[PDB]
């Protein structure tokens, strides 16, 4: 699964020619696109998108958006486009141009040991730099109109105090239904275990088995201020009826979740090697007792 | 094969009127990085393994004395899997043979089938699993971040070097190993560190950085990514097309980055 990005922070887009700057992106299911706009206008992506507005969960069901990143659903039915406009106001251009220069960050011989050090140390901070940016972006709320950057980038307080950008995505269709539970009442049957379909679902618990390398997950019934137990699922799960860090059971895992609510699905990519059998679970939690279910996962040992 | 099945091969069933205990032996001589496996017992076969924590615990001799812990008896061992089929007992175990520079030596794990007959006595169809750890002659071209006197890798680091008491945690530790074709490479990181990427030897970091090139350029074999032991191993291919450079990072919060980087020179 490839990962796309449209960074309107670049001088290649800020000092462009025409008045309508456009980056184009063609993605596939389970891909992830990231969008960095200085001052989001019209809709608020990736939670609400522009059709020429709609919320991404209705357009591409099964998607998750965290920070400024859209993990596309592991099952799309029809090829669908989206659009997100970004208003480059004259001084927003100027302001970030002043921050992008302060940052200042193909066939290299690198014979000397020391110059090989510099190219690698240079590559190491771009690694360390991007990590702290998605961490800060995840802490961001869901409704955020004005992009801000993490402190300890050392950017000066004076810099913190025309063109129209349009990024357009098309993503293909597939046919491989999600190995998961859908705890919402709907007839779209995007998951292996809905409760619209009887039997997949018993005693408010959904019992799934996962093999090494598989991607599984669940999606709670929709509501604006719902919660998941534990709050940090999948990074912290219920194991032997106590809250355990998943990294102690299946290190090497990945996750695709929203830390601020239960609105979006929860996805766990089981690592390439799990050593024992492990039963874990997470629970949907709500002021509506009819919307509270347990997601029980049987993780089976093996390799891949 | 490389498996010592005691259910469907090397069968440990009793023959009728059995009155004495026999002992089948299953000797294996694997190469470094290969996977050995013990199948013993099932939902239809009440066999128990000794020690029940094998391979994490093994015996140093066929006579079930001098029980030892493999993490310390056979440094470098990885990929310990345990799979169960009857409840309350596990029946299929496996691990990956590590690099060894010392002389060969065996490790043992037994599997017994027990039954009382009618004075009275108890008769056992024991099955001994004898694995020989191969000896190599050159240490692995790699980095041990857990000891400055590594018995596996060529380069090593004392903890006074990978901690931030003497240097600040901003200056990371870059361990470059150069290696050529059919060479063993790897690294080991301390316990509470995490390896990035998740599949380092299938996906590393390009020297442009923050790039998982997924290694279409260098197709590695015998890839071992044990995130439970932060022990990583692989071997470069038969032929190196071009010279390549890639790296991976062990990280822990408020500590230096420990980075493993390889330059593969063109070889044949
Ligand atoms: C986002 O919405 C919440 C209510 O759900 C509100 O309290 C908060 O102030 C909003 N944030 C912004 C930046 O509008
Ligand atoms: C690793 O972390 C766990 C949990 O905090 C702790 O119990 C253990 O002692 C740590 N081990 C080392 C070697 O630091």
């Amino acid at each position: 699964s490839k990962s796309h990005k449209c960074d309107f922070t670049k001088e290649k887009y800020l000092l462009s020619g025409e008045k309508e700057v456009s980056c184009e992106i063609d993605a596939n299911p389970s891909d992830d696109i990231t969008f960095i706009c200085p001052n989001k206008i019209d809709s608020l992506c990736f939670h609400t998108v522009n059709i020429s507005t709609m919320s991404i969960q209705d357009l591409l069901y099964g998607s998750v958006v965290y920070g400024n990143t859209l993990f596309i659903s592991p099952y799309v039915r029809t090829n669908t486009p989206f659009y997100c406009f970004c208003n480059l106001d004259t001084v927003t251009i100027q302001k970030f141009l002043k921050i992008n220069r302060f940052l200042k960050d193909l066939k290299g011989g690198n014979v000397s040991e020391a110059q090989a050090d510099e190219y690698l140390n240079k590559a190491l901070n771009r690694f360390k730099k991007m990590k702290d940016l998605s961490k800060f972006f995840n802490d961001q709320a869901d409704n955020t109109t004005k992009l801000n950057l993490p402190k300890s980038l050392n950017i000066p307080n004076d810099i913190l105090n025309s063109k129209r950008g349009i990024m357009s995505v098309f993503v293909r269709s597939n046919n491989n239904v999600i190995k998961g539970c859908d705890f919402g009442n709907n007839n779209k049957n995007y998951f292996s275990h809905p409760i619209s379909v009887a039997g997949k679902v018993n005693n408010k618990v959904c019992k799934i088995q996962g093999k090494p390398g598989e991607l599984v997950g669940f999606k709670c019934a929709f509501e604006e201020n719902g919660k998941v137990e534990p709050p940090n699922c999948f990074d912290q799960v219920l194991h032997k009826n106590k809250v355990t860090d998943l990294k102690t059971l299946i290190p090497g895992y990945a996750s695709y979740t929203n830390k601020h609510s239960s609105k979006y699905p929860y996805y766990l990519k089981i690592p390439h090697f799990v050593n024992e059998q492990y039963t874990i679970q997470c629970k949907c939690k709500s002021n509506n007792s009819q919307n509270e279910y347990t997601f029980e996962l049987d993780i089976q040992p093996g390799e891949s | 094969n490389l498996t010592c099945d005691f259910n469907d091969v090397y069968k440990l069933e009793f023959h009728p009127n059995q009155q004495t205990s026999v002992t089948k032996l299953c000797n294996l001589t694997p190469n470094v990085l290969e996977k050995v496996t013990i199948k013993c017992g099932s939902d239809k076969l009440n066999y128990n393994l000794y020690p029940p924590t094998c391979f994490e615990e093994v015996y140093a001799s066929r006579n079930m004395m001098h029980l030892k812990k493999i993490k310390e008896f056979v440094i470098g061992s990885s990929m310990f899997m345990r799979r169960s089929l009857t409840p309350n007992k596990i029946n299929e175990v496996s691990f990956r043979i590590p690099p060894n520079m010392m002389p060969e030596k065996p490790i043992y794990c037994f599997c017994e089938n027990k039954k009382t007959i009618t004075s009275k006595k108890d008769i056992i169809n024991r099955g001994i699993v004898e694995i020989i750890i191969p000896s190599l002659n050159e240490k692995v071209k790699g980095c041990d971040f857990t000891t400055s006197e590594s018995t596996i890798f060529s380069k090593g680091y004392s903890i006074n070097e990978i901690s931030n008491k003497s240097s600040n945690n901003q200056q990371d530790i870059v361990c470059t190993v150069k290696a050529h074709a059919n060479d063993l490479i790897g690294f080991k990181c301390p316990s509470n560190y995490s390896v990035e990427p998740h599949d380092c030897f299938v996906s590393a970091f390009n020297l442009s950085g923050k790039n998982e090139n997924l290694e279409n350029k260098l197709k590695l074999t015998n890839i071992i990514m044990d995130h439970y032991n932060n022990t990583f191993y692989s071997r470069l291919p038969s032929l190196i097309s071009d010279n390549w450079k890639f790296f991976c990072v062990c990280s822990k919060d408020n500590e230096k980055k420990l980075v493993f980087t390889v330059e593969a020179s063109i070889s044949s």
